[PDB]
C-alpha cells in the first residue's frame, strides 16, 4: 500500500540493513579493475556505519598498502573490524605506492564492507567487499523463514 | 607449480610450437599480466616475452605471446634447432601463495637425428698411481638420445664392479653426455692385459681399450 501508515515496526530488532555488493550489481570485480575505483586524499575523516546482514560476497580483498617507507597509507583496523564473512574468493594483496598520501576512498561512494560495518576507507589488513546498504522492516517471523 | 606448464613439448624444425601455462582466478584469470622466460641447459633464465605478447629487443618475431581467460602461451613459428630449452610463464598472484608464481617448466625438445657417441677411454694417471689409487676415465658425449649401457671387462673377463658411472647430460648442441669411472688397486690394472669400456648404442658398440704401456 503506498501510504505512510503502511508497515508496522514492533521492535527496533526488526529494522535491518543489508549489504549488497557491487559484484552483484554487474559490476568488474578483477583487482585491477576494482583497485580503479580506489584512491587517496587527505582532508577526509573516515566514517564506519553498522549494518546487520549481507549478500555473500563473490569477491573480496584483503589489501595492504603503504608509502615507500613502509609506513602503511592505510588506516589499521578499529576493534569492531572484522573480516567479511562469506567472501567465495579473496585477493590478498600487499604492496607500496610511490607519490600516494592519506587514505583510501572509495569514488563511486560505494562502501567498504567488512563483517557488519560499511565504511568510507579501507582498512590495512582486513577482508573487505565492496557494496552498498540498503533499510528495510522484516519481522522476526519473516526473518525466520529465510534465515532459519 | 601454482601455474601449470606442460611438462615435455616436442616439434620438427621449420614448425610452428605452441607452450600453455593455466592457473587460477588469482594468478591470469584476475587479469595480471604474464611473462616468459627461456633457459639454457646449465644457464640462466633469459626474459623472453613481457606483459602478455611482447618482445624484448634481442627476441626474434618467430616468438609471440597471447592471453586469454585463465590461460597464456607461446608461439614460436619457425622453430630453430637452437631454441631447444626449459619454458616458464610468470603471473602476479592475489592468493595466499606469495605475489610471484612461477609455472611448472617445460621440456621444449627440438627434433634431433640419432647421434652415436664419442668414446674416449683413459688409462690411469701414472701421478694417480703413484698415490696407490687408479681409476679408468671413460667418456661418451654428442650423441642422442640420452640412453647408454657401458660394459667393463678385464681382458675378455666382464666384470661389474668398482664402477660409478653418470646420467647423460646434454651440452649446448643438444647432444648428451656421459661419464663412467673404473675403480681399481694399481695391482689390478697391472695384472690384466687389457681394460675394455664399451659403449652400446643404436644397436652399434663402440669397444675402445687399454692397457699397462709405460712411457
Ligand atoms: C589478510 O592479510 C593480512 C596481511 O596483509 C593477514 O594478516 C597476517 O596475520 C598473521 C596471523 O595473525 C600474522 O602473522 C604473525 O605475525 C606476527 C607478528 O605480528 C609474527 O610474530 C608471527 O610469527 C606470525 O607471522 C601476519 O603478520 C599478519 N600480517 C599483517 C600485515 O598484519 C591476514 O591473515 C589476512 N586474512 C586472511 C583471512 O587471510
Ligand atoms: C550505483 O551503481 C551505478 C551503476 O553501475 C554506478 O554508476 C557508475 O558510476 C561510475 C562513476 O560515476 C561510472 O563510471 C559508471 O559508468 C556508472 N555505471 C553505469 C552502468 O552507468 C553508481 O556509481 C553506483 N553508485 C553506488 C553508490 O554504488
Amino acid at each position: 500500500v503506498d501510504s505512510v501508515c503502511s508497515g508496522t515496526l514492533q521492535k527496533t530488532e526488526d529494522v535491518h540493513l543489508m549489504g549488497f555488493t557491487l559484484s552483484g550489481q554487474k559490476v568488474a570485480d578483477s583487482p585491477l579493475e576494482a583497485s580503479k575505483r580506489w584512491a587517496f586524499r587527505t582532508g577526509v575523516p573516515p566514517k564506519n556505519v553498522e549494518y546487520t546482514e549481507g549478500e555473500e560476497a563473490k569477491t573480496c580483498y584483503n589489501i595492504s598498502v603503504t608509502d615507500p617507507s613502509g609506513k602503511s597509507l592505510l588506516l589499521d583496523p578499529p576493534s569492531n573490524i572484522r573480516d567479511y564473512p562469506k567472501c567465495k574468493t579473496v585477493h590478498h594483496i600487499q604492496g607500496q605506492n610511490p607519490h600516494a598520501q592519506g587514505i583510501a576512498l572509495h569514488l563511486w561512494g560505494a562502501f567498504f564492507l567488512y563483517d557488519r560495518v560499511a565504511s568510507t576507507t579501507m582498512y590495512r589488513g582486513k577482508v573487505f567487499t565492496e557494496g552498498n546498504i540498503a533499510a528495510m522492516i522484516v519481522n522476526k517471523t519473516v526473518h525466520r523463514m529465510i534465515f532459519s | 607449480s601454482v601455474l601449470t606448464q606442460p611438462p615435455s613439448v616436442s616439434g620438427a624444425p621449420g614448425q610452428r610450437v605452441t607452450i600453455s601455462c593455466t592457473g587460477s582466478s588469482s594468478n591470469i584469470g584476475a587479469g595480471f599480466d604474464v611473462h616468459w622466460y627461456q633457459q639454457l641447459p646449465g644457464t640462466a633464465p633469459k626474459l623472453l616475452i613481457y606483459d602478455n605478447n611482447n618482445r624484448p629487443s634481442g627476441v626474434p618475431d618467430r616468438f609471440s605471446g597471447s592471453k586469454s581467460g585463465t590461460s597464456a602461451s607461446l608461439a614460436i613459428t619457425g622453430l630453430q634447432a637452437e631454441d631447444e630449452a626449459d619454458y616458464y610463464c610468470q603471473s602476479y598472484d592475489t592468493s595466499l601463495s606469495g605475489p610471484v608464481v612461477f609455472g611448472g617448466g617445460t621440456k621444449l625438445t627440438v627434433l634431433q637425428p640419432k647421434a652415436a657417441p664419442s668414446v674416449t677411454l683413459f688409462p690411469p694417471s701414472s701421478e694417480e698411481l703413484q698415490a696407490n689409487k687408479a681409476t679408468l676415465v671413460c667418456l661418451i658425449s654428442d650423441f642422442y638420445p640420452g640412453a647408454v649401457t657401458v660394459a667393463w671387462k678385464a681382458d675378455s673377463s666382464p666384470i661389474k664392479a668398482g664402477v660409478e658411472t653418470t646420467t647423460p647430460s646434454k651440452q649446448s648442441n643438444n647432444k648428451y653426455a656421459a661419464s663412467s669411472y673404473l675403480s681399481l688397486t694399481p695391482e689390478q690394472w697391472k695384472s690384466h692385459r687389457s681394460y675394455s669400456c664399451q659403449v652400446t648404442h643404436e644397436g652399434s658398440t663402440v669397444e675402445k681399450t687399454v692397457a699397462p704401456t709405460e712411457c
